[PDB]
RNA sequence: GACGGGGAAUCAGGGUUCGAUUCCGGAGAGGGAGCCUGAGAAACGGCUACCACAUCCAAGGAAGGCAGCAGGCGCGCAAAUUACCCACUCCCGACCCGGGGAGGUAGUGACGAAAAAUAACAAUACAGGACUCUUUCGAGGCCCUGUAAUUGGAAUGAGUCCACUUUAAAUCCUUUAACGAGGAUCCAUUGGAGGGCAAGUCUGGUGCCAGCAGCCGCGGUAAUUCCAGCUCCAAUAGCGUAUA
């Protein structure tokens, strides 16, 4: 503190806030610009429609294809790429499909070295991915 | 002892299945031949007869 | 606008280190000594005696000659030595402090049902209880988390309808008796 | 080979190892008691290094 | 109306709960807008209308079982799925195409054998009115050959923000009330693309 | 043998009856059906058993503890004065109308549609 | 992406975030405008016109507003029975007596909270530990402790099913008959094993491919990190992931 005076409250309050409004993680909270940004608007899960199988590749210590899918939302009509998680997973994943889409958990950023994805596939055809790969649900037809 | 399956799900059904084949095959059994249901008139044609 | 409750509140808390090797240690030898079953019933055994302990710590903070103080101070240590934690002699409000987990752990009913001497183990004990058989005062008792009294230590002992305190024989016993007579008549 | 984009080529291609028929573990405070007995009552006094529960030397 | 009965359906068979019986009077047709009675139990030889809470996928022309046990694990329906694994007339060939729409599932039907004599995918199967996810799912076909890009919707009536938002990205709504309106429409606006 | 206990025993002149908690102790037995408190009520105030009501009785954990209600009466008309009509059904003395809420708000609805006398004849 | 407050979570001390949500007050019944009656209304389960949507129509006309209780569509990551009763708590009326989707009761229900099964005992198998001596053998092991698909009787519970009890009538709980377990097949899952961070330098397959990995990083034909088997570790009827 520097301006120290028994009367002195205002002075206090009002530097504090635009110190606090002079920030990153709070200012991101605070303005719309960053939630209408986001493609998930705000929302912990999405669904969407696969367009096409795509592969992406890793950055330059590690080197692999890793396979990820475009995706259109329902809500808005976003356009964005997701990733895949576990093996061989690409076969239960067909064009023009119902996806439920979530993201890395990092907020918004890419995870490890694939770049510029933040979303990641839970499910396909309302049926989970963890059961199609544990042999426990099968996709209907 | 050894005289069933290994696990019961897939044997309990099997009271069940012929419990209903049972109940069918008896409501087989017991028909009146005389007062029974309504047919069905079906209707076909060619445009605008 | 419905008549309904809604007042809850957890008993135990999770610790702040998930994996400390001493932490585990302790938790577990008190487990197998006491024969408990899971961590969940020593954190709430560790989160009962940490309200005790702040209650007593802001009671000691304020001065004597306070009602307030003195009225909350007497309960709290008239409970506690009704309980069977502390004595006559220890009658002190800052000899509070001075407890400890295993002191809490001996009032339980499971313990109590092991040392009192009609029991082989403390988990035999554990089983015993939860079978329906030990009583306290003509009341059937089936939980191993019964902290008694000390004017209800001396009436514990097997309900009237259990086989081991005199009454009707159980399952086994009767299915055996009854194939011995098949088998022989 | 085949293709450097095959999909789940070492999920397929691997070797499929069957279960075997163990023994049901007790679960539930007899597990408590069991770890609580080898841990902290068949402890001999050793000297250096204890090795670790799945030390397989 | 105590009783759980089983549909076959499009994913395989689905088990119900029936909810009520709807009956018209005797003087008057099945096709009447919202005339009809309520009733505890049905005599035989009667068309009555089982209403439930969640099928929307069903096929007609396929047998009901009512199940007076507790159908505690689907293995009751076996029968049923070996009835339906042989004898399927109607195809479901759900491949990259155009988005048709029909308020009822013989007209809806019609339609696709309609698309299969004239050469022509479809993608969705939807039954009922025009919503904003069906042109939203024309919209996502909308790239990668949008030729297919059009809703086919017959004697069922769109709402008014899918219209709305339809126009707004370019998708078309072929609403006619008559069929083979509907399909000199399509003729007209295929050989004119 | 079956023993009960009277507990909170009180009389009420201003409603012709008398109110007390009974405690019966049934050890080794399942619960007594309430013919038995309402005969051992008989023999134990010297009264006729078509004027004991009991109700509420709640087995306690141990097997052998019941608490319940007891109304001791002075008259059978008394009785049926200041009673709820359930308790009447209960001993087989009142009996209730047998038609469901939903028919009577729809005969309601209907002889609300019209006026006049057919009021009598729009609901049976 | 503001109904206000009593309050809620985190919390040494100071603070931060939320409060549509059972209690109080305010506002509206598609959204504006106007009004009759009545003590009390700019009322909408009252009326009169406008716009948007919309029902029947023998085409001249007529009848409407579930942000009440059930239910349906859409919107979505997101939310339950088109049940029973006025018996309890109260409310309105000429009035002990009628009515109340106010309310109570049950069904769905892993939002969440509390208690609490999935085992103990006895003898031999074979491993230790304590006692004067036998320094080191082995016995004493009368007192033990551990675990071995060796054996043996003695217990009660989940579930089926009579009765009793509860209740407006049931259902639920409690009591209680008769049946109800040895590999007690009456079978406990979810993550993880390089470090952070508890726990294999075990065995096979791929060879910077497939993939793992919140972060460092791991895969190049001997992988303590991939894909499978065995063992182990953390919590336990619960555990993992994504967002504020």
């Amino acid at each position: 503190g520097k301006c120290r005076g028994l009367r002195t409250a205002r002075k206090l309050r009002s530097h504090r806030r635009d110190q606090k409004w002079h920030d990153k993680q709070y200012k991101k909270a605070h303005l719309g610009t960053a939630l209408k940004a986001n493609p998930f608007g705000g929302a912990s899960h999405a669904k969407g429609i696969v367009l096409e199988k795509v592969g992406v590749e890793a950055k330059q210590p590690n080197s692999a294809i890793r396979k990820c899918v475009r995706v259109q939302l329902i809500k808005n009509g976003k356009k964005i790429t997701a990733f895949v998680p576990n093996d061989g997973c690409l076969n239960f994943i067909e064009e023009n499909d119902e996806v439920l889409v979530a993201g890395f958990g990092r907020k918004g950023h890419a995870v490890g070295d694939i770049p510029g994805v933040r979303f990641k596939v839970v499910k396909v055809a309302n049926v989970s991915l963890l059961a199609l790969y544990k042999g426990k649900k099968e996709r209907p037809r | 002892d050894s005289d069933d399956d290994r696990t019961k799900e897939e044997r309990a059904y099997d009271k069940a299945k012929r419990r209903i084949e049972k109940r069918r095959l008896e409501h087989s059994k017991n028909v009146n031949t005389e007062k029974l249901r309504a047919p069905v008139i079906c209707v076909l044609g060619h445009v605008d007869t | 606008p419905v008549a309904r409750s809604w007042v809850c509140r957890k008993t135990y808390v999770t610790p702040r280190r998930p994996f400390e090797k001493s932490r585990l240690d302790q938790e577990l030898k008190l487990i197998g000594e006491y024969g408990l079953r899971n961590k969940r019933e020593v954190w709430r055994v560790k989160f009962t005696l940490a309200k005790i302990r702040k209650a007593a710590r802001e009671l000691l903070t304020l001065d004597e000659k306070d009602p307030r103080r003195l009225f909350e101070g007497n309960a709290l240590l008239r409970r506690l030595v009704r309980i069977g934690v502390l004595d006559e002699g220890k009658m002190k409000l800052d000899y509070i402090l001075g407890l400890k987990i295993e002191d809490f752990l001996e009032r339980r009913l499971q313990t109590q049902v092991f040392k009192l001497g009609l029991a082989k183990s403390i988990h035999h004990a554990r089983v015993l209880i939860r079978q329906r058989h030990i009583r306290v005062r003509k009341q059937v008792v089936n939980i191993p988390s019964f902290i008694v009294r000390l004017d209800s230590q001396k009436h514990i002992d097997f309900s009237l309808r259990s086989p081991y305190g005199g009454g009707r024989p159980g399952r086994v016993k009767r299915k055996n008796a009854k194939k011995g007579q098949g088998g022989a008549g | 080979h085949g293709s450097l984009a095959r999909v789940g080529k070492v999920r397929g291609q691997t070797l499929k190892v069957a279960k075997q028929e163990k023994k049901k573990k007790r679960t539930g405070r007899a597990k408590r008691r069991m770890q609580y007995n080898r841990r902290f009552v068949n402890v001999v006094p050793t000297f250096g290094k204890k090795k670790g529960p799945n030390a397989n030397s | 109306e105590g009783d759980t009965i089983i549909v076959p359906g499009v994913e395989g068979p689905i088990v119900t709960q029936i909810r009520g019986l709807l009956l018209p009077p005797p003087m008057k047709e099945l096709r009447v807008k919202n005339q009809y009675e309520k009733h505890k139990e049905v005599e035989a030889a009667q068309g009555v209308k089982i209403l439930g809470k969640d099928l929307e996928k069903t096929l007609a022309g396929l047998p009901l079982l009512v199940a007076y046990k507790e159908d505690e694990i689907p293995v009751l329906k076996d029968e049923l799925i070996h009835e339906l694994k042989q004898t399927l007339n109607a195809i479901k060939l759900e491949e990259k195409g155009v988005y048709v729409q029909a308020s009822t599932l013989g007209s809806l039907e019609a339609l696709l054998e309609f698309l299969k004599t004239s050469e022509v995918p479809y993608a969705g199967i939807n039954i009922g009115p025009v919503h904003k996810k069906d042109v939203m799912k024309a919209s996502v076909m909308l790239e990668h050959d949008p030729q297919y890009a059009v809703i086919l919707a017959f004697d069922v009536r769109i709402e008014r923000d899918a219209q709305e938002m339809a126009d707004s990205l370019g998708v078309r709504i072929f609403s006619a009330e008559i069929i083979y309106h509907l399909f000199d429409a399509f003729t007209k606006y295929r050989q004119d693309y | 043998t079956v023993t009960i206990r009277t507990r909170k025993f009180m009389t009420n002149r201003l409603l012709q009856r008398k109110q007390m908690v009974i405690d019966v102790l049934h050890p080794g037995k399942a619960t007594v059906p309430k013919t038995e408190i309402r005969e051992k009520l008989a023999k134990m105030y010297k009264t006729t058993p078509d004027v004991i009501f009991v109700f509420g009785f709640r087995t306690h954990f141990g097997g052998g503890k019941t608490t319940g209600f007891g109304m001791i009466y002075d008259s059978l008309d008394y009785a049926k004065k200041n009673e709820p009509k359930h308790r009447l059904a209960r001993h087989g003395l009142y009996e209730k109308k047998k038609t469901s809420r939903k028919q009577r708000k729809e005969r309601k609805n209907r002889m609300k549609k019209v006026r006049g006398t057919a009021k009598a004849n729009v609901g049976a």
